[PDB]
């Protein structure tokens, strides 16, 4: 029901073995940027590169951000995409350098995959069997444990190893009781109390849970997805407790931290050990940071030795400028506001201005997105001024076309409507001239 | 800084007593109100400003006041005259504890009300709630 | 709300009509009439709620109605939508990057309101039975205005209500997913008891209705209130202490997921608001280029800036700029103009600022006030009637004439006066040189 | 007494119709500037008006901060008044707005009102009792306790709650000790010893204290002057709690926060309230900030803003200087060193500079407040060095001439006095001159 | 108070008669009549107590004895009276903004004195008898030169003299209202009268100290840490408006002070236009300020000022000048170091040095002193001669002929622009 700038980009709208589509994925024109993005969409799906950079270069409403968007909904939202704006690297509790290499990690993902066995059920019978002692000793032994548990369409009875014993007693589970034990680890849980038994006792301040569906024996498979910079924070905070460490920090505040190489060595080991195990895999991801102009020559920097780095992500970056000088030097006059050092290492593509046909579809498509109808004749007004002005302000000014349409109990926008929207908002041009 | 310990008790002493006279319990008259998050609860809170019981004051204290007049009534020409009768003194004792008593009860009436007033800005319930983790349990959490 | 007569005290909103007509005078504002038919297109398209990240640009001379306009717009807006006002210099801090404060001022401008469902159990305890050993059992009666039950307790439930200490005449409150006592209070019977009171009692009536009630409430959180509470373990403190530092981007992204999957859920509705922005050209370039991008998110509000620099140099930048802003967000942004009074409106206003002081004007004195205000500003004239009353006060006389406020006049000063006499003394007054003769002969 | 610059300026110096006399006051001269502070006077005595500022602009040494602080005078001192300086508003724990606002809530002023009832006295009994049935309570199954109190004109039996003998317990009170019970809270706190009991033990460590006077259960009435943002800072900093992260807490330094807009609504709405129910009256002050040039380009377009609130005191500014280029700005040359549209919103009070006569007269008034005798040629000296450098020159001169008479033995400063003092202590040109 | 010595350890005073006429040479310091004459007129002012808020300017060129002025006047004014002496560089701090570091200096300055009146018992303990409950029975035993009785305990009492344990035979301090213990070694020193005595004892503090007592719950190691942090304003007022109320009631008396600043030519305009305001309120110090610069831009303008100072504050201060010296008060200026640092020169020594001071710098030629005694020291000779300074003067260099040689030989050195030759050969 809301309406942002890029609702209708749902993606790039190539097709398998060729190239872009005129008017496809909500993209009108800009074939060959989009067909750049699919070949950097097909790197990033390959998984086996770090470091690529890609400038999205061109003016203004040409289309970089619906590129990066673009690319961002074409690899899924499985692969983590971290949008970012090259002035948000500049803050207060850490150095710039910090903030970068922390957004680096959080663009690089793993998906663990677990499966696990676990019998699930009400208890019905609990019984242990008694068998003949090793040492003698005339002494009462229990080779087994025997849990009946009951479950919808289904029903079994375990011959558990006398193990189970302690964790019955330290989760203090009953007849009636609804528990969860993992076949290869010999743990139990209990969730509560059958709703059979939930009549027995007018009140009672335990929670009273469903029986659960399915046969005793279920076997799941657990997905969960986590970014390098998640395990770093977790490894670099305290667990929380009633520790001395942990009530330190309760009274303290937790600012951002440089977190020491050493411990991302450390995840890296770990990640690396249990990926070869099998359960794990990583996914690169992209790191998008929009207006790189702002960023200064220590972030430029900076950016030059991270890209080396073995694991490291796709960054794409995107600038508006012609030949201006790079934020904290002097001389520097770089093509966009990227400094020369840093070009080089990366490739970029470009975004053309539109035509009058370009700037119509665009308008059209976007007033079906917002759910209006316009009138041929107020279309072509929309995209003369749209051609005359820019695009992004037809593309604003459609919304205040339809509210004045629909104060005139009108169900359609009309070339009076444009008008008079027209007349009541100036664009800067108009304004500038006032 | 152990010598200085003598000094710090001194100005304490000093400071104290002019600081303990004239001040008024902000805390009584609910003008702190950010711990009341921590313990209290909004639809609680609310249920108790609800459920005041300031027309059962106000009730008790019109029958006692009633009965008073009564009482004056027989009585008559009320003084504090040094008491010379068993009854005379009586009845004037006695029309001093109710007079006490409903001095006890309008009190205690102001009391609950600013007691019961005491609300949170937010709830513990409403913390928990956005708190909460969803609906994760540990059915399906990772192990590793 | 606690409040003295202030500046824009007078305006209960935009004096529109049904098809979004302004009226000559209404809701405390005359004239600017475009400006206002502007501003209810931007208002209608705030409560519509389908439109997210629209910037509007108010221009115009100064001591037009910019300000006046948004206390309109806020008004007509009333509550239930958020309206976070804030100044150009706000978001400067030594704790906040200037990212992290615009994040929290658009956070702080979208509500959610939020519905949580609660079974509960309200009633005083006439009578409490418990037999112990093997677990203990016991049975309790509640009873209502109206209704009275004895309910069994489990073991769990007997612990709870020792771990609580509850005796007959309170009033308690059950929650029967989990069992938690809460004591409300004591009766009104057992008040007479003793002579002074703990700090802990309350004494409380017994509810009415059915023992049992479901009940839902909604709250009204904002996205920012949501961020810091799951930030820390005690962030709801940092909501009014201001010590929240720069929440984490992940915990951003945790809450937008969680609000989307309540409103998927029906539990949760967005309320989007309005971000007013006093004065935008103190703003730095950093910061309006995260603007630029703030405002393509699905969750961002309806930004209106003020500003009434021409070409003017923009914060952090070399060059000048149309409106003392960059050319792209300019190109993002539709702006409501503003345009000079005349003389009328100008009476108008002064006629409703006097009003609103409860000060009775004369036709003469309002004459005069009008003419000072066309030669030389409004805000003069304003500020010069409540002087003026006072004088007036001062001669024992009820109603201000011509005399008072040429008194007024004298007194104080204008901008004009004061710039001829300072530059008639330069002397005398310290210069950008500093060099200033203290001596006089 | 201490005597400081300003101590002479005793008020306005205003008639009932509001014209100023001549010389009243401590006052010489600046009639039109003292009746514009006696208009504002009356408009902030008013309490009707909120954001209003008047900016009092004139030359070094004319009378500004003596206007500023004769305007303090006349309200008194049940009305807040809070002085600044440009410079006081940079601190390095909060952003300069938060600042500027707390000394904005700092100058409204809130006096509430709230009757308490004590008990107090010398504890006699202590007799605590259970229930009539072991099956009645829980554990202990504690009761009633009944205390008996003394005083000066009798003595009472009371009935407590058991929270008030766990809170006597845990004073540690026995018999003899002299107590006082809060009905409003519940608190007991424990004076001390009664002096009846202070021969008991030749050697001992107790804080004796008299028996206290009049009744034992005295109700009083406690008014409090109490500014907004004292409740805001109670808030963002609440003293309870007595856990160790409290305690901890309680340790740390206590550094400004940028208080959010929410606990000041939250303030507002709890004081409405009580300024509704007749508990609590506002008393708005006056926020003085002298030397207003120091002020950023920032501050000023904050200061628009807060101008504009609900609650605002009356900002008096005061500036020394004109055609002065804004501090935080390269190209804006302004009137006062103010930005135009913090102008446009002020009323600006002229103060004009002084003659020969007003400043002998001055010099006269100064030393009369001094306790110090001058002869009337070194008083004409004085005057026309005042007049060829600076008033102020010569009224710190005036000190150190009767320190030079005393060293003589004379009790009057003679010409001769002035003369050497002249010598012995420069000033600025004479200075300017010899490093020349 | 043991220290090494200082370059002004010989200043013990400011020299002044009754009639504070400044003699030539005594208490240390050697002409400087009329800005002796002036600090006594400011020394007084500061005695009498009844005026506040006034700046003294001490200008002048350097070397001439601004700050051995202000040690002059410390001295002469004695203890008991606060005197705060802080760079000007010591403001810039990253955790006080400048006028709070301004006002807390300025706070530092005012002294209250504040007496406590405490019964203690002083005597030579003997006996010491404690029993178990029958809640305790306990009787102590105090002897002195004329006394010898026993003390019948209490509770408390008992339980703090089990916590100090103290032994038999070793004299000991009990306060009747603390209940402090103070223990003291074996009765050198001996109890010289009555068992209970009465002697007050008097605190002396500042105003900053109570405004940090005050701000936390337990400021006052802020003190020591130096961790205050800018106190709120409200608690300012209250302590000055109790310090008023103590001065009327009797109880504590106010002890105004001198704040002295060496290097105000480095305070920033914010600053100055704070002092201009903190000068006139009551409860205002006496500000000495010292600067050295004839014309300067003031720290934070862009424009030149008379002393490096805003007019604003020159027109609130006296400046005391002081003036250059000569071949005979050089003479016996460094006669007085040479006392001072225990060197024994010989006249014609004497008189070298006093040419060269006069040459090149009278702080050269004292420093001089203290080589040339080392150097003497190698020759196993008591008396330094000429020749022992002629050595020092060979190898320790001037300024001006330190600034010849770089002149000289620019090219070995690293210029403004950052070259150099390192290179011995071409
Ligand atoms: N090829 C395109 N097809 C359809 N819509 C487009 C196309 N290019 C841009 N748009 C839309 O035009 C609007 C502005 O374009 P954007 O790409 O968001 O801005 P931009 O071109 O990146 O310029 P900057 O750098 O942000 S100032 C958005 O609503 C886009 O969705
Ligand atoms: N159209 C209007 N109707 C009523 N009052 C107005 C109107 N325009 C301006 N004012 C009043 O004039 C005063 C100036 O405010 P404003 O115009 O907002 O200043 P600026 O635009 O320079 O920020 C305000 O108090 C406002 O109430
Ligand atoms: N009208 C007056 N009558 C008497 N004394 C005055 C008058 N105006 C100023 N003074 C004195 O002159 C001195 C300078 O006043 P002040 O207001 O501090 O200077 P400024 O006006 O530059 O701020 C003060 O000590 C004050 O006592
Ligand atoms: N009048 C004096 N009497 C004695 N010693 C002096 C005198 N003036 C200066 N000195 C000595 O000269 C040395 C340097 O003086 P100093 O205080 O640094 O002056 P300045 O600060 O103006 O340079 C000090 O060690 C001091 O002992
Ligand atoms: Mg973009
Ligand atoms: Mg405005
Ligand atoms: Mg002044
Ligand atoms: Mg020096």
């Amino acid at each position: 029901t809301r309406t942002a700038a890029h609702t209708h980009i749902k993606g790039l709208g190539l097709d398998e073995s060729g190239v872009a589509k005129r008017v496809e994925g909500g993209f009108v024109g800009q074939i060959e940027a989009r067909e750049a993005c699919g070949v950097i969409v097909d790197l990033i799906k390959a998984k086996k590169m770090s470091g690529r950079a890609i400038l999205l270069a061109g003016g203004p409403s040409t289309g970089k951000t619906a590129l990066a968007l673009a690319i961002s909904q074409e690899l899924g939202p499985k692969v983590p995409f971290c949008p970012l704006v090259g002035s948000e690297l500049y803050s207060v509790e850490v150095k710039k350098t910090e903030t970068l290499m922390e957004n680096f990690r959080r663009a690089i993902g793993l998906r663990i995959k677990e499966t696990k066995e676990v019998y699930e059920g009400e208890v019905t019978e609990l019984t242990p069997e008694d068998a003949e002692n090793p040492l003698g000793g005339y002494g009462k032994t229990i080779s087994h444990v025997i849990v009946g548990l009951k479950s919808a369409k289904g029903t079994k009875t375990l011959r558990l190893d006398p193990t189970i014993y302690e964790s019955i007693q330290r989760e203090k589970v009953s007849i009636g009781d609804v528990i969860y034990i993992e076949a290869n680890t010999g743990a139990v849980k209990r969730v509560g109390r059958s709703d059979a038994y939930a009549t027995e006792f007018d009140l009672e301040t335990e929670e009273y849970v469903p029986l659960p569906k399915g046969e005793v024996h279920k076997k799941k498979e657990i997905v969960q997805d986590v970014t390098l910079h998640d395990l770093d924070v977790a490894n670099a905070r305290p667990q929380g407790g009633q520790d001395v460490i942990s009530m330190m920090g309760q009274l303290l505040k937790p600012k951002k931290t440089e977190i020491t190489e050493k411990l991302r060595q450390e995840v890296n080991k770990v990640v690396a050990k249990y990926i070869d195990q099998g359960v794990a895999e990583l996914i690169p991801g992209v790191l998008f940071i929009d207006e790189v102009n702002m960023l200064d020559i220590e972030i430029f920097t900076y950016l030059n030795k991270a890209l080396e780095s073995n694991i490291a992500p796709v960054v794409v970056l995107a600038s508006n400028r012609g030949m201006t000088t790079v934020r904290g030097t002097e001389d520097v006059i770089s093509p966009h506001g990227v400094p020369p050092d840093l070009i080089d290492r990366l490739l970029i593509v470009r975004t053309l201005p539109y035509d009058k046909d370009e700037i119509r579809t665009i308008i059209e498509r976007r007033a079906t997105v917002e759910r209006l109808q316009v009138e041929s004749s107020a279309l072509d007004l929309l995209a003369t001024m749209g051609t005359e002005t820019s695009l992004r302000y037809a593309l604003q000014l459609l919304a205040p076309c339809g509210i004045l349409a629909q104060t005139s109990n009108r169900k359609e926008i009309v070339v009076n409507d444009v008008n008079e929207a027209k007349l009541l908002f100036l664009d800067a041009k108009r304004s500038t001239k006032i | 800084a152990s010598d200085y310990k003598d000094v710090e008790r001194t100005l304490l002493k000093l400071f104290k007593k002019n600081n303990q006279v004239n001040r008024v319990d902000l805390d009584f008259l609910n003008l702190v109100f950010t711990l009341n998050d921590k313990d209290l609860t909004s639809y609680h809170a609310e249920e108790i400003s609800k459920l005041t019981c300031v027309k059962n004051f106000v009730e008790e204290v019109n029958k006692l006041r009633e009965t008073n007049k009564q009482l004056q009534e027989e009585f008559g020409e009320a003084s504090f005259l040094n008491f010379q009768d068993a009854n005379q003194y009586f009845k004037y004792s006695n029309k001093q504890k109710l007079e006490g008593t409903v001095d006890m009860l309008n009190f205690l009436k102001m009391v609950n009300k600013l007691r019961c007033d005491r609300r949170p800005i937010f709830g513990k319930n409403l913390i928990d709630l956005l708190t909460k983790d969803r609906r994760v349990k540990y059915d399906k959490s990772s192990i590793i | 709300s606690l409040s003295l007569i202030a500046a824009h005290s007078h305006i209960t909103g935009l004096g529109l009509d049904e098809n979004l007509q302004p009226r000559p005078t209404s809701e405390g504002m005359v004239g600017q009439l475009q400006a206002r038919r502007a501003a209810g297109v931007i208002l209608k398209m705030v409560q519509n709620g389908t439109i997210a990240g629209r910037a509007v640009l108010v221009a115009g001379p100064p001591s037009t109605g910019k300000t006046a306009l948004a206390m309109g717009v806020s008004q007509s807006l009333g509550k239930d939508v958020p309206f976070t006002a804030i100044a150009g210099s706000e978001i400067f801090s030594l704790e906040l990057s200037k990212t992290e404060a615009l994040t929290q001022a658009f956070r702080k401008s979208i509500g959610i309101k939020i519905k949580e469902e609660t079974e509960l159990i309200e009633g005083e305890v006439v009578e409490i039975q418990i037999d112990r050993s093997g677990h203990k059992q016991g049975k309790l009666t509640i009873k209502t205005t109206d209704m009275e039950t004895i309910y069994e307790l489990g073991n769990k439930m007997i612990d709870g209500l020792t771990k609580e200490k509850v005796l007959a005449g309170d009033v308690i409150s059950i929650d029967k997913a989990s069992g938690k006592i809460t004591k409300l209070g004591r009766s009104f019977a057992r008040s007479r008891d003793y002579d002074a009171m703990g700090a802990d009692t309350r004494f409380v009536q017994c509810p009415e209705g059915e023992l049992q009630k479901r009940k839902t409430v909604v709250h009204t959180v904002s996205l920012h209130e949501i961020d810091v509470i799951n930030s820390r373990t005690q962030g709801f403190l940092a909501l009014f202490t201001g010590d929240t530092g720069e929440i984490r981007s992940e915990v951003r992204d945790q809450i937008n997921t969680k609000v989307a999957e309540w409103k998927e859920e029906g539990k949760a509705e967005i309320v989007p608001g309005v971000l007013f922005i006093d004065e935008v050209h103190m703003l730095d370039i950093e910061c309006f280029s995260f603007i630029n991008r703030a405002l393509e998110d699905e969750f961002a509000p309806i930004v209106m800036m003020a500003t009434n620099r021409g070409v003017s140099k923009t914060r952090g930048t070399n060059y000048k700029s149309p409106h003392g802003l960059p050319l792209d967000l300019l190109d993002r942004s539709i702006i409501i103009t503003t345009k000079s009074y005349n003389e009328q409106e100008i009476k108008t206003i002064l006629s409703i600022r006097a009003q609103e002081e409860e000060v009775e004007l004369s036709s003469d004195a309002l004459d005069l006030l009008t003419k000072t205000g066309v030669e030389t500003s409004l805000r003069y004239s304003s500020n010069l009637i409540s002087v003026a009353q006072q004088i007036a006060m001062k001669r024992k006389n009820n109603t201000v004439e011509v005399e008072d406020v040429k008194r007024a006049y004298l007194l104080f000063l204008d901008s004009a006066r004061s710039v001829k006499y300072v530059q008639e003394n330069e002397s005398q007054y310290i210069d950008d040189q500093g060099n200033v003769q203290i001596s006089i002969a």
